[PDB]
RNA sequence: UAGGGGCGAAAGACCAAUCGAACAGUCUAGUUGCUGGUUCCCUCCGAAAUGUCUAUCAGGACAGCGCGCACGCAGAGAGAAG
RNA sequence: AUACCACACACAAGGGAUCGUUUGGCUCCUGGGACGAGGAAGGGCGCAGCAGAGAGCGAUAUGUGUGGGAGCAGCAGCAAUGACCACACGUCCCCGAAUACAGCAUAGUGCUGGAGUACUCCUUGGAAUUAAGCAUAUGAGUAAAGGAAGGAAAAGAAACUAACGAGGAUUCCCGUAGUAGCGGCGAGUGAACAGGGAACAGUCCAACAGUGUAAUUCUCAAAUGAGAAGUUGUCAAAAGGAAGAAGAUGUGAAUCAGAAAGAAAAGCUGAACGAUACAGGGUGAUAGUCCCGUAGUGUCUUCUUACAUACGGUGAGUAGCUGUGCUCGGUAAUGCACAGUGAAGAGGUGGCAGUGUGCAUCUAAGACUAAAUACAACAGGAGACCGAUAGCAAAGAAGUAGGUUGACCGAAAACAGUGAAAUUGUGUGUGGACCCGAAUGGAUCGGGCCCGUCUUGAAACACGGACCAAGGAGUGCACAUACACUGCAAGUUGAGCAGAGGAAGUCUGUGAGGCGUAGUGAAGACGGAAAGCAGUGUGAGUGCGACCCGAUAGACUUGUGAACUAUA
């Protein structure tokens, strides 16, 4: 059996290249810049035209309470992933302020 | 040796490529060896045997006759030729039909359109003959 | 089942298995070899085939050989002075999915 | 009793020769047939594979579809009256 | 396989062999699909899986051929296959190259003069239909193996030979054994051109070394 | 009115000489620790019907007794004398 | 035993074995992959001078044109004013999707329906069987039943692998591998990346179209007008070519004679001649030169294929979550669904559940794509295949004669050859069931129960066997194995695939992988004996029909039946 002979401090070892550094691509034009203001527009009147869910309420409800566990725990059972419900419930606070 | 291999060299095949032709395949049985002297009055070196046409018999019982030919049996390919027959108990003369490659022409009938399809064969090798 | 054996193993319960022959192995070696020889005639003076760059394999196991691998990146055909579009009408292989991460592995394929 | 004596009664006829099909399989009550199953649009399914091939394409004449591979040998050369037609078309 | 069959079982003075169920015909309930009824299918049928061809190690092939073209040059080899040589002069036989010939006319003259006119004869004397079924499977006539003449470059000679009966041709780079020991019994005769013998050294190189054109190999 | 369905003044009766679950065809060459059969000559060697475990008792496997090829070699299915 | 019964031999009967033969079958390879409302596939009925079946053809039931050219098989008649054949065209009765119909689109014309389905795609979904019982599991996502398309079909340009010093669409071959794992952890199941090759190709729509004028598509007119679609958004450019391949067809060398003998010479004997042609077939016995071809050479006809504009980073009842059912090697969820619930513009993944945080790699919920790969009908070429109880069921008018109420089921028969055995008559001989040993001029003497088979034990009142011929049962592949034989040896090898070559053979390269060169532990970790690899065969184990024949049964169908009998 040719397998498992060397220990894992030895199968860490790597041959010493030399590197290139990656192109940075920060650089926004100008058209593209008005191309997000318009799609980030367009999503305020949606909000303005038709407000806000049945579920947005009773969490919005729930912060005026300072219920904060308990709200955490609605949203995560409504939208399933703890991380959506994290974000979704940073945005609901800034809509109230 | 043969290198072409669209052309078969089976048994099986040439046979029954042989008893089932039809046609101006059929002709091509019926050809015969022209004598010397006919060979340079006309091109020709073999021709399809017809009525009317002078034979000399080569091989078999009837061997160094000659004779006017009577009929051609295309289906069971055999010729008949004048005074080569046999005698029954009854006394009753039945003709014997001979193959053709066993014959020999020794002057040929000129009725109808022989002297063209004479004339197209000879046309026909020269065309390449020359070139 | 008697005697000493290593226990069995052999797979031929399922009544639905298909066996493939190889009969047609010579013939079909002719028929690439007079494929190849036609479409050598349709672009005469030009190879049959096209320029590959050199890449270095991949495993621990394998890490010191080198082998060809399918098209050069926009940034050697550059560096060496070409074009893209110049690149292909002189039968190089372009792959733009590849990138560059070593001084070396670039100054060899240019 | 139900051998010799009970054949004596047989004297009626419940199949008929079908229409579509020939095979004296019509059955008058039912309005079906019991080979092809008209008046169904689709032919009946066969029974198993050694009955069916008994009934393919190839088993009668084909007179239509070996005139078509004649014609398409040749290059669907048409009535050669009308040639102009078919070389403007 | 194909027909319609079943066991009557016991009880009707028969043997229980499966039988075939018709009417109206002598078919009726005659025995069907076991291997020793009549139309029934065969023990253990021959099959397409069978393993046709055989491995042989590239180094036996190649040590088999040099002692096949080692004894084309032992008189009591060829006169054992019975090649008949009583009136060749000397063994082996090294045609030149500048053999203009083109005419099969003049190609045997050529071969006569080597001495080889008996065994030609002896060929040509030779043909016989074959004996038993193989005459109707295309393969009718049988014929006594004679000479083999070996080039290495193209030359119009091949073409003026070949049509002699018993003459066989091959190259030097690619010698079959198949063709060095018919039968599997060694010692053909063989004519060399010049060119093809002294490519011999190449091949298979000298005594305790290595053939350059043969990787691996040693004799 | 049609097959795990019909129909029955009820007998498990009858449903194309078939009914305590029809016919045709296919899966399918279903399975079998059980019964029957198993095709030329001469030469040399030659058994067992016992033990352990088994949903085991008309079957298996392991060991014991045959044969073939045999590296090698002072032993023995008998007595004496302690 | 005059005449009965038995045996031997000769002749005549009776049957069709054996040997000789074959315009048929089977297998592998290559091409082809061509139907229908312009009425198909399949069924019926008519048509000849004498004509039943089969073949061919439609009331034009042997017509027209082109290229050829000699007879029409029997009898009577026809034929250079064209017998007969080959290529195309014209004509083409009734039933059948069967339609004077149904559904559906356009400004309008229209399109679909039925047939076929070996191979490919989409659904639905068993049981026998194995586990020595059987229920999870297996057989198997197989059989069966439905829908759909083409000469191939499907797939296809990363919400991809990997952790290397990394690679770079899809498909196919060698390989990782009977491995990682799944499993009454039982029986059994079971993938992926790498490394070596064949063939290679990338692009479109939405997001996002001239506003100093819809610049766009269609119809009729006219030589410049009317009208329809469309602002719920139309419109984003080139001709062009010689190559390549497959068929059809023309031509095409060279011999005569003889004794004996035979029905007949091509055999045998002597003398010649051709060869870039001695592949094969036919001729009254075995032919290079008698006939058709073959090697070599000409012509012609079809088919295939090729240059232009404008752009990016947000595609929702979706991804995901909870419950549930099926599925996969996928294991605290591999893929697919249904119901509840339901995002962000930034999200998805890195083979073990969760929370946090850097790092690497990608961009789902819209579309198109060649080549390399698979396999019926029909056509062509080959074979260590079968040779009339074989080979396809079918070497002749075979899916026929004939049969089922029905679905469905289904034979025999070669040559006017040879002419075995069982069995029969006549003649001549020898015996009274016959075999073995030994003999006479002649009576007979001695020994022997009926074979095969299970069985402690068969001549058995155990079973199978009236007689003869022909057929009739340890085979093939995969995986480990011990032995015999062969080459090389710390190494070894015909992987696939490329180069050469009148070629399914052979020769030569490139070049993986596997096993071996030393072991120990679950592992972290450590390290210190023992010739192997690849073949050719034999004995033997396991899985597949598995030495040959044989159940009662189980399941599945868009298959059939109330002519007998039950009831309304
Ligand atoms: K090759
Ligand atoms: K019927
Ligand atoms: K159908
Ligand atoms: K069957
Ligand atoms: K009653
Ligand atoms: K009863
Ligand atoms: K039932
Ligand atoms: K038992
Ligand atoms: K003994
Ligand atoms: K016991
Ligand atoms: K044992
Ligand atoms: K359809
Ligand atoms: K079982
Ligand atoms: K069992
Ligand atoms: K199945
Ligand atoms: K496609
Ligand atoms: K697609
Ligand atoms: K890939
Ligand atoms: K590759
Ligand atoms: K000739
Ligand atoms: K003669
Ligand atoms: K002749
Ligand atoms: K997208
Ligand atoms: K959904
Ligand atoms: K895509
Ligand atoms: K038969
Ligand atoms: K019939
Ligand atoms: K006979
Ligand atoms: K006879
Ligand atoms: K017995
Ligand atoms: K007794
Ligand atoms: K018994
Ligand atoms: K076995
Ligand atoms: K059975
Ligand atoms: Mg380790
Ligand atoms: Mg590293
Ligand atoms: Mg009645
Ligand atoms: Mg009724
Ligand atoms: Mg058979
Ligand atoms: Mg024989
Ligand atoms: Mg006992
Ligand atoms: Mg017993
Ligand atoms: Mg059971
Ligand atoms: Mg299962
Ligand atoms: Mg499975
Ligand atoms: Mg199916
Ligand atoms: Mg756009
Ligand atoms: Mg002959
Ligand atoms: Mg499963
Ligand atoms: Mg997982
Ligand atoms: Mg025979
Ligand atoms: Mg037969
Ligand atoms: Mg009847
Ligand atoms: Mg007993
Ligand atoms: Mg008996
Ligand atoms: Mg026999
Ligand atoms: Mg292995
Ligand atoms: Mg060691
Ligand atoms: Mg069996
Ligand atoms: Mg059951
Ligand atoms: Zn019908």
């Amino acid at each position: 059996m040719k397998i498992n002979k060397l220990n894992n401090a030895s199968k860490a070892l790597s041959y010493p290249v030399k590197k290139l550094a990656k192109t940075e691509k920060a650089p926004l034009t100008e058209k593209q810049q008005r191309s997000k203001e318009l799609k980030k527009f367009a999503m305020s009147i949606a909000r303005e035209v038709g407000g806000l869910a049945p579920y947005e309420l009773r969490a919005t409800e729930l912060l005026r309470r300072d219920e904060d566990k308990r709200c955490k725990k609605f949203m995560k059972k409504r939208l399933g992933s703890l991380k959506m419900a994290k974000k979704k419930i940073e945005l609901l606070a800034e809509e109230m302020r | 040796m043969k290198f072409n291999k669209n052309v078969t060299a089976s048994r099986r095949k040439n046979r029954k490529a042989h008893f089932t032709s039809i046609g101006l395949e059929r002709t091509k049985l019926m050809n015969a060896p022209l004598s010397k002297d006919l060979k340079e009055e006309y091109g020709i070196k073999r021709i399809a045997v017809r009525p009317g046409d002078m034979v000399k018999v080569v091989s078999g019982e009837f061997k160094k006759k000659e004779g006017v030919v009577m009929k051609v049996n295309r289906h069971d390919i055999k010729i008949e030729v004048e005074g080569c027959f046999v005698q029954k108990e009854d006394g009753k003369k039945i003709n014997k039909g001979i193959h053709p490659s066993n014959l020999r022409i020794i002057k040929l009938s000129m009725e109808k359109d022989r002297a063209e399809i004479i004339n197209k064969k000879v046309e026909a090798m020269k065309s390449e003959v020359k070139a | 089942m008697r005697g000493n054996q290593m226990l069995p193993n052999n797979h031929f319960n399922k009544g639905s298995m298909k066996f493939k022959n190889w009969f047609n192995q010579p013939m079909r070696a002719l028929k690439r070899k007079e494929v190849r020889e036609q479409k050598s005639k349709i672009c005469y003076p030009n190879p049959l085939k096209k320029l590959r760059p050199v890449v270095r394999c991949c495993s621990m196991r394998y890490n010191k050989k080198v082998r060809l691998g399918r098209g050069f990146t926009k940034m050697e055909i550059e560096k060496a002075g070409m074009d893209i579009k110049y690149a292909i009408s002189v039968g190089i292989a372009v792959d733009l999915r590849r990138k560059n991460k070593n001084e070396e592995g670039l100054e060899e394929n240019v | 009793s139900k051998g010799t004596p009970s054949n004596g009664k047989k004297n009626k006829r419940n199949h008929t020769t079908c229409c579509r099909c020939g095979s004296v399989s019509f059955h008058k009550q039912k309005g079906k047939c019991s080979s092809c199953a008209y008046p169904e649009k689709k032919m009946k399914k066969m029974q198993n594979r050694k009955a069916m091939l008994k009934k393919t394409t190839g088993t009668g004449k084909m007179r239509h579809m070996k005139k078509e591979r004649i014609s398409r040998r040749a290059g669907y050369p048409g009535n050669p009256i009308l040639k102009e037609i078919r070389n403007k078309i | 396989m194909r027909h319609s069959a079943k066991s009557w079982g016991t009880g009707r003075a028969m043997a229980r062999v499966p039988r075939v169920r018709a009417g109206g015909t002598r078919r009726a309930g005659q025995g069907a699909n076991a291997n020793f009824c009549r139309g029934g299918r065969m023990f253990a049928p021959t099959n397409v899986n069978r393993r046709w061809n055989r491995k042989t190690l590239l180094s036996i092939r190649r040590y088999a051929s040099a002692m096949a073209v080692a004894a084309t040059s032992i008189p009591a080899y060829v006169e054992g296959r019975g090649h008949r040589i009583e009136q060749i002069e000397n063994i082996p036989l090294v045609l030149s190259n500048k053999i203009d010939t083109e005419k099969t006319k003049e190609g045997i003259k050529i071969l006569y003069n080597l001495g080889l006119k008996e065994e030609l004869d002896k060929v040509e004397e030779s043909k016989n239909i074959r004996a038993g079924k193989g005459k109707w499977r295309n393969r009718r006539y049988v014929l006594k193996k004679g000479p083999l003449f070996v080039y290495t470059s193209e030359t119009s000679f091949t073409k003026a030979i070949r049509n002699i009966p018993g003459v066989d041709t091959e190259r030097v780079e690619n010698l079959s054994i198949l063709d060095l020991a018919p039968g599997g019994q060694a010692g053909r005769l063989i004519i060399w051109m010049e060119d093809a013998f002294e490519k011999l050294t190449e091949i298979y190189g000298e005594m305790n070394e290595e053939s350059k054109f043969k990787k691996g190999y040693t004799m």
